[PDB]
């Protein structure tokens, strides 16, 4: 999809999974990230700061 | 060339002027492969390789079979379909025919030069192909069992084209 | 009911993996193992201590032009390098898919000694000494190029 | 990049066969004509017209008639039904001695047969010996092969109609089980 | 260090060292010991959504 | 299991002059179906890999005193188990044992589209006599069970042809059974 | 790192990355491959994820 | 395959470096290489000690009246001066411009026994043993004279 001839139709799908799923994993990623983020600067119950 | 020959011979050609008197290669084909036989051929001076590529040297192999003669026998010359140009790497695919000529096969390498009639010459070599059971054991079934298929497909086809 | 000409012989150095060959023209070829075994007595009674084994074949063979092994031989006794050996016997071959390859013993260990000797009019004869180098063990191996 | 293979046998085709399609061949042995018997050796001839797709299709396949033995000279009487086809008929002769050598000589030629008998009896003709048990297999196996593709494209094309009704019945199951929640 | 940890960058993919060997493992062994056949017809089938 | 499954025999597949080799397998007259000969086939140093669908395997056998008046010979197909590491057998058949004393094999493969072909060792193989004899096969047999399997495969094949064609009739019918039957099966609960 | 300090383990296969990739090339030097078709192979090729 | 008589062996004092010769009528010619390895035991295992090898030739020939260079090594021994020796193999010449120049074996040493012998109705004969003293090198070198 992003304009590049392979030299097989695995190759292709495999480079086009992997560029997916590491999109969705990175999206998941900062959605975790944010989340906690938030947790700990709701609750924030560190003593040693 | 693909992944299914034998591909397990690796011959040192150098070109050397000081001598090479004759290679009696330990190397054999059994005589019914008849579509997979490679030699790999090695390319060196003195004791490095060469490097030889399309634009220069043309490569040239000659085979022949022991006993050659007008009315029996086997010679050709054919190419060498290089595989790497830098450590002179030289795989040549041997015809579909010479296996068929049971016995032992002479062969020598032969490389022109590329826009002069320069040329070299390598040293020599014997891979004998040896006999098999598959090119042998009958005169008749082989023709009886072609008949049958013969015979069998010129039926088929009749109810094939009837419920085609 | 062997003949001795159906012991064959092959060496090469640890290194050169590659490597192979094998010790023609052998006139005679002889195995040893020697143990060490001196009892100390005692007044109760007596022990037989357990000592060492310095095991070592020796070997005599021909010298000629198209080889040099002999002389490869001749040089690790002195470079001291070390050496791996094959008392294979022929015409033994495996038993479950080993049939390529017959019995044989392998040791590894240094050549301890090469001494030639010349008489006019005759050719010339190598004798070799190899010491084993501790346990030798057993198995098979496949020859080269069918001899 | 001359070739001798050692055999010396061959099976040519009489380019003196232009009249009624009167295929006579002739056997050499050594330099020499074979002398033949019926049970001494075999032989065997096969013929398909020019490339029809299915439906006219003149695929004989037929032994030999013993003309002269001594002599060495094999004839074969072209059926009337065969030479209406005319079409270039490729043909396909098969000798064989059986003299305890796996020799089964196979000449591979063509020619323009006309709707009333054997005409332009020309064509690259060549030959080639079955000293394996391979091209037996690959002898007939080029139109043995197509044969069997073409009875595998019917199967998966009746395949593909059964599998338009079987996509029905995962639809029904399907539904019927969304239905009974 | 796992094999999982260790990163294999292609053009614009990103994938351990582990998968990547499991993937060309199971490459092989799908080439060697998988049943094939109908090609074209497994395409023409493979074209619905 | 009760069967002769523990030899195994080494094919290299390379182009060095393996000799015949006397692989010491000694099989008996009265043995039916439970002779077998397991193969594994090296490329080099390693096993070559296999599999019935890129290539397909035969071997050849011949007995030591094939004439044309009274012998033995055969070609027939393999059996691949293991394929990944270069492993198969072959099941003995029954009409090849009357006939005993020494025999020659050969394994050779053809790789599918090209034709193209291998041939490893031709090793050699023994057969030893019984007691349990008498009955003389000296009617030397040669038959070709590639190419028979395969007219046999080929017939087989259209009269399953035929019959699935017989049967695309009938799959409506299978069709409106099962709506039938799903409706039912929602009606009752 | 050359390789060998690398684990590598799957389906309860414990190895070494270097091992491994010898083995696989091994086994890619070893597939028999056969023109199935006008791209049977290439679909059994892709038909892994 | 090679006749003893081929193996041809010169010597020469250190310091006369113009001189040249070659030893004459030789009926045996012996070299040798000893390795002295004798394993000290362990309790853990056992250990292969590499020891010096005192390498030596010992050589027969008889003795004439048109030379004197046995009487020379009879000099040798005792004054113990250095000598230098070649044991060229003839036959076997170099590979690229050695030609006239055939393989050999260079050792330099001393002369460690003269003995010699007469017998009622025969010609004498002197045996001489030389240590190597050291590694012996390997190359090619020139006869003089053509013989």
């Amino acid at each position: 999809n992003t304009g590049y001839d392979h030299k097989t139709l695995q190759d292709r799908l495999y480079h086009d999974y992997s560029t997916l799923d590491a999109f969705t994993k990175k999206v998941e990623k900062a959605v975790d990230e944010n989340y906690k983020e938030y947790r700990a600067t709701e609750y924030r119950f560190e003593p040693k700061e | 060339v693909d992944n299914f020959s034998k591909d397990d011979n690796l011959i040192e050609l150098q070109t050397t002027s000081q001598y090479n008197p004759v290679i009696d290669t330990n190397i054999s084909f059994y005589e019914s492969d008849r579509g997979t036989g490679v030699l790999n051929f090695a390319v060196t001076k003195n004791n490095r390789p060469l490097s030889i590529s399309s634009e220069h040297v043309k490569t040239f192999i000659v085979l022949k079979t022991d006993d050659y003669n007008v009315d029996r026998g086997a010679y050709i010359s054919d190419e060498l379909t290089i595989v790497d140009a830098i450590n002179g790497r030289l795989q040549y695919v041997i015809p579909n025919e010479f296996l068929k000529h049971s016995g032992k096969v002479h062969a020598q390498a032969f490389f022109t030069q590329n826009g002069s009639d320069n040329v070299v010459v390598e040293r020599q070599f014997s891979f004998n192909i040896e006999n098999d059971l598959v090119s042998g054991f009958d005169g008749i079934t082989k023709l009886v069992y072609i008949k049958s298929i013969q015979d069998t497909i010129e039926a088929v086809g009749k109810d094939f084209n009837q419920l085609k | 009911m062997k003949n001795s000409n159906d012991r064959i012989i092959l060496f090469r150095k640890a290194g050169e993996k590659v490597d192979a060959t094998k010790m023609l023209f052998l006139t005679e070829y002889g195995l040893s193992h020697e143990a060490d075994t001196d009892t100390e007595d005692t007044m109760d009674g007596s022990y037989n201590t357990g000592g060492s084994v310095e095991s070592t074949m020796s070997g005599t063979a021909k010298m000629f032009y198209g080889d040099d092994f002999a002389d490869e031989i001749e040089d690790a006794v002195v470079d001291r390098v070390l050496y791996e050996a094959w008392e294979v016997e022929s015409r033994i071959p495996g038993k479950n898919g080993d049939s390529a390859k017959f019995k044989a013993k392998y040791f590894q260990g240094f050549h301890n000694k090469f001494e030639l000797k010349a008489e006019a009019n005759g050719i010339d004869e190598y004798e070799y000494e190899y010491g084993v180098n501790g346990r030798f063990q057993r198995g098979f191996a496949t020859l080269p190029e069918a001899v | 990049s001359q070739y001798n293979p050692v055999i010396d046998t061959n099976i040519s085709f009489y380019e003196s066969d232009r009249g009624t399609g009167v295929l006579n061949f002739a056997v050499t042995k050594n330099n020499r004509p074979l002398s033949i018997s019926s049970e001494h050796v075999k032989t065997f001839i096969v013929l398909k017209t020019d490339d029809y797709n299915v439906d006219r299709g003149a695929y004989i396949s037929d032994e030999l008639t013993i003309v002269d033995a001594i002599n060495g000279r094999l004839q074969y009487v072209i059926p009337n039904e065969f030479l209406k086809h005319s079409g270039k008929v490729h043909a396909q002769a098969f000798f064989t001695q059986n003299g305890s050598d796996n020799v089964v000589v196979e000449r591979q030629f063509s020619f323009n047969i006309e709707n009333d008998l054997v005409s332009g009896f020309d064509g690259i003709t060549k030959l080639v010996y079955i000293k394996s048990i391979q091209d037996t297999i690959e002898a007939v196996g080029k139109d043995f092969n197509q044969l069997k593709q073409n009875m595998a494209d019917t199967q998966t094309l009746i395949a593909k109609v059964n599998d338009s009704a079987t996509k029905g019945i995962q639809q029904i199951e399907i539904k019927q089980n969304e239905a009974i929640q | 260090h796992n094999g999982e940890q260790i990163k294999y960058e292609h053009l614009n993919v990103t994938s351990s060292v582990s998968d990547f060997l499991t993937y060309l493992n199971g490459r092989f062994s799908n080439m060697v010991l998988g049943h094939n056949g109908d090609g074209i017809n497994e395409v023409k089938d493979a074209r619905v959504d």
